[PDB]
């Protein structure tokens, strides 16, 4: 994260590292979407032009973190993969369309103060809160420049007209894609970076009062660049994929 | 069922120090 | 740059 600040303790309970067992370091971001479901970016798993290519024994999922490179005793609990699912047409080839992979545990998570999930919008959130101009949240322990944070980092961001994000970039943008982020002119910044992927990008909703994942973070062009916003995976877009693999799956 | 309920904030009635600038945001 | 995990995880 650039730009952002450190979380205060228990601030984002969904949070989860990614973290790969050999050599040890962190991997990418993640969320915890029930007692044994994480929700990730493909990219992070799956990356064939940078040659990634990860198998569920090459990973474990640390849970409760706060502190980046330590082992935080009595508080993350690390747990192993079942399996993992990533989207059938996830394009990695053009433009990481349909950016989104879950990941099944070993064994349930305890819920904890500093672990819970977070909730997936249904459409009338999505509808009601997915709007240019509203805020939403993301975390991560990524670079804080386009190096490293000791905790995890905050930043809160606007979402950006659909014709903004077109026009900030090359690349084609779809419908399962959202970009969020300031204007030059308007002064404030922030912006995920690498090492943020995969985090979850979440508003609060204000009918209810609880936590929505609405984005996983997925790409952007250099990090924190004026003219130039971070990219979403689109979780509404997506659910009745997540909901099929966690039907089929449990 | 509970989800996005934070166990330090939501469910302590507790704020966190930037969730009034999302709030506000939602015009 | 990690703090080593449990042996156990691994
Ligand atoms: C298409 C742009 C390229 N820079 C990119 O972002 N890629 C190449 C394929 C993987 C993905 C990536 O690195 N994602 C990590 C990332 C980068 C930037 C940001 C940001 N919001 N600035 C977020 C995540
Ligand atoms: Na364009
Ligand atoms: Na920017």
């Amino acid at each position: 994260i650039v730009e952002g600040s450190d979380a205060e303790i228990g601030m984002s309970p969904w949070q989860v590292m990614l973290f790969r067992k050999s050599p040890q370091e962190l991997l990418c971001g993640a969320s915890l979407i029930s007692d044994r479901w994480v929700l990730t970016a493909a990219h992070c798993l799956l990356y064939p032009p940078w040659d990634k290519n990860f198998t569920e024994n090459d990973l474990l999922v640390r849970i409760g973190k706060h502190s980046r490179t330590r082992y935080e005793r009595n508080i993350e609990k690390i747990s192993m993969l079942e399996k993992i699912y990533i989207h059938p047409r996830y394009n990695w080839r053009e433009n990481l369309d349909r950016d989104i992979a879950l990941m099944k545990l070993k064994k349930p998570v305890a819920f904890s103060d500093y672990i819970h999930p977070v909730c997936l919008p249904d459409r009338e959130t999505a509808a009601s809160l997915l709007q240019a101009g509203y805020k939403g949240r993301v975390t991560g322990w990524g670079n804080l420049k386009e190096g490293q944070p000791s905790v995890l980092q905050v930043v809160n961001l606007p979402i950006v007209e659909r014709p903004v994000c077109k026009d900030s970039t090359r690349i084609r943008i779809t419908d399962n894609m959202f970009c969020a982020g300031y204007k030059p002119d308007e002064g404030k910044r922030g912006d995920a970076c690498e090492g943020d992927s995969g985090g979850p990008f979440v508003m609060k909703s204000p009918f209810n009062n609880r936590w929505y994942q609405m984005g996983i973070v997925s790409w952007g062009e250099g990090c924190d660049r004026d003219g130039k916003y971070g990219f979403y995976t689109h979780v509404f877009r997506l659910k009745k994929w997540i909901q099929k693999v966690i039907d089929q799956f449990g | 069922a509970d989800c996005g309920l934070r166990p330090l904030f939501e469910k302590k009635s507790l704020e966190d120090k930037t969730e009034r600038e999302l709030l506000e945001s939602y015009i | 740059d990690f703090e080593e995990i449990p042996e156990e995880y691994l």
